[PDB]
């Protein structure tokens, strides 16, 4: 399986510097050119930056260039995205890519950059108990993006759907719903997880009738 | 992607 | 700079119908080397980018036949011939032809179906929330379609409109619906000093109604 994880992603302010990394595995891969690409809030892909195999050619987008450093250690399987003179304009998801058939084929998942001069705050969770029983959490106050939520610690995913956090103040709020058979609840617990990478915290709620 | 070529 | 412009911008259809993207650049993609480095990505909700199509025609791995890329020069299409619900998403064209490389607006693709009214599920604030001097009262609306509907909240029989916040899912593969949570936050101060809380949905028809009694 080709894979490709980045990392390294999270809020950084104005002028300043983060470094991403994507670890690659599946292939062989000093054999492959890679590239960082982003995607923003409107949807819109935009290229940034790439390596050839040999690490020896780099190439920017004029957005970039003179500001951010591609470069890989082949021995480590690791591209690197070196970002400095940060402008809240490079706020978005960046994405590690393969090279190959003349085109990119391979996709990570992304990695967060949040570009402000806010603070990190975790969410505070809050649990909301009402033939199916639909039952809640509210992940309130929290920067940057993102959180992930899970029930059950993943157990429950069938009758789940998480909102996408919106954002007022500099601090995101987002919900979760999840619907169980109400013969089973509250006799088969149902937990709420979320997890806040940017404060290294998580918290767990159990839903308790009121 | 033409960087490549 | 070669500038790719994509259309539709969004495109509604029905399973077992056909689909069509349009993709222009603003250059031939013809090179050199006499290949023409046109590609089709998929984004589906929740999930990476994945190649469907390169050189135009050439289908990744795993693709159904059911999608066929055609074109040349300046000029080209992504036809699907019966859709199915796993087909939505986000559609992109880019190309690889000139530097730098560029990408189309992207297309968002919505499975059609009837339309269907939402479950709706009411919560008080936690008692938690409360303690700390904030009151959200939640409303999910669950598994309708289509997106666009409309949330009103009451408190005591009068229209609330300031300090409501909405959300929506992307469309559910399973069903091809939508959820959306809609939350009213107020101070402790004043979500104590009423006593009814009322959220209505509807498209357009008599609206779902779920109503508490502080
Ligand atoms: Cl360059
Ligand atoms: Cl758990
Ligand atoms: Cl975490
Ligand atoms: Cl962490
Ligand atoms: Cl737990
Ligand atoms: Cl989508
Ligand atoms: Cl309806
Ligand atoms: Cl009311
Ligand atoms: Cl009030
Ligand atoms: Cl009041
Ligand atoms: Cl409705
Ligand atoms: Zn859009
Ligand atoms: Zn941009
Ligand atoms: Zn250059
Ligand atoms: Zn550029
Ligand atoms: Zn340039
Ligand atoms: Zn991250
Ligand atoms: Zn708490
Ligand atoms: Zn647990
Ligand atoms: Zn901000
Ligand atoms: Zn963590
Ligand atoms: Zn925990
Ligand atoms: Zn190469
Ligand atoms: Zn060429
Ligand atoms: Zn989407
Ligand atoms: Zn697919
Ligand atoms: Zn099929
Ligand atoms: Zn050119
Ligand atoms: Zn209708
Ligand atoms: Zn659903
Ligand atoms: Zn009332
Ligand atoms: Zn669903
Ligand atoms: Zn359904
Ligand atoms: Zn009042
Ligand atoms: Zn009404
Ligand atoms: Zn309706
Ligand atoms: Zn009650």
């Amino acid at each position: 399986e080709v894979k490709l994880v980045e990392s390294g992603g999270g809020l950084v302010k104005p002028g300043a510097s983060l470094k991403l990394s994507c670890a690659a595995s599946g292939f062989t891969f000093s054999n492959y050119g890679m590239s960082w690409v982003r995607q923003n809030s409107d949807k819109r892909l935009e290229w940034v930056a790439s390596i050839r195999s040999g690490g020896g050619r780099t190439y920017y987008s004029d957005n970039v260039k003179g500001r951010f450093t591609i470069s890989r250690e082949n021995a480590k399987n690791t591209l690197y995205l070196q970002m400095s003179s940060l402008k809240s304009e490079d706020t978005a998801l960046y994405y590690c890519v393969r090279y190959d058939s003349g085109s990119s084929d391979y996709w990570g998942q992304g990695t967060t950059v949040t570009v402000s001069s806010a603070k990190t705050t975790p969410p505070s969770v809050y649990p909301l108990a009402p033939s199916m029983v639909t039952l809640g959490c509210l992940v309130k106050g929290y920067f940057p993006e993102p959180v992930t939520v899970t029930w059950n610690s993943g157990s429950l995913s069938s009758g789940v759907h998480t909102f996408p956090a919106v954002l007022q103040s500099d601090l995101y709020t987002l919900s979760s719903s999840v619907t169980v058979p109400s013969s089973t609840w509250p006799s088969e617990t149902v937990t709420c997880n979320v997890a806040h990478p940017a404060s290294s915290t998580k918290v767990d709620k159990k839903i308790v009738p009121r | 992607d033409a960087e490549f070529r | 700079y070669v500038v790719m412009t994509q259309t539709p911008l969004t495109l509604s259809v029905t399973i077992g119908q056909p689909a069509s993207i349009s993709c222009k650049s603003s250059q031939s993609l013809l090179d050199s080397d006499g290949k023409t480095y046109l590609n089709w990505l998929l984004q589906r909700p929740g999930q990476s980018p994945k190649r469907l199509i390169y050189l135009v025609s050439k289908l990744d791995s795993g693709v159904p036949d059911r999608f066929t890329g055609s074109g040349s020069g300046t000029d080209f299409t992504l036809k699907i011939s019966r859709i199915e619900a796993e087909d939505l998403g986000l559609y992109y064209c880019w190309q690889g032809t000139h530097f730098p490389r560029t990408f189309g607006g992207g297309t968002k693709l919505e499975i059609k179906r009837a339309d269907a009214a939402p479950t709706v599920s009411i919560f008080p604030p936690s008692s938690e929330q409360l303690t700390s001097g904030g009151a959200s009262v939640v409303c999910f609306l669950n598994n309708f379609y289509p997106k666009d509907i409309n949330v009103k909240w009451k408190i005591d029989g009068s229209e609330r409109q300031n300090g409501v916040l909405n959300s929506w899912t992307d469309q559910d593969s399973k069903d091809s619906t939508y959820s959306m949570s809609s939350t009213l936050t107020l101070t402790k101060d004043e979500y104590e000093r009423h006593n009814s809380y009322t959220c209505e949905a509807t498209h357009k028809t008599s609206p779902i109604v779920k109503s508490f009694n502080r």
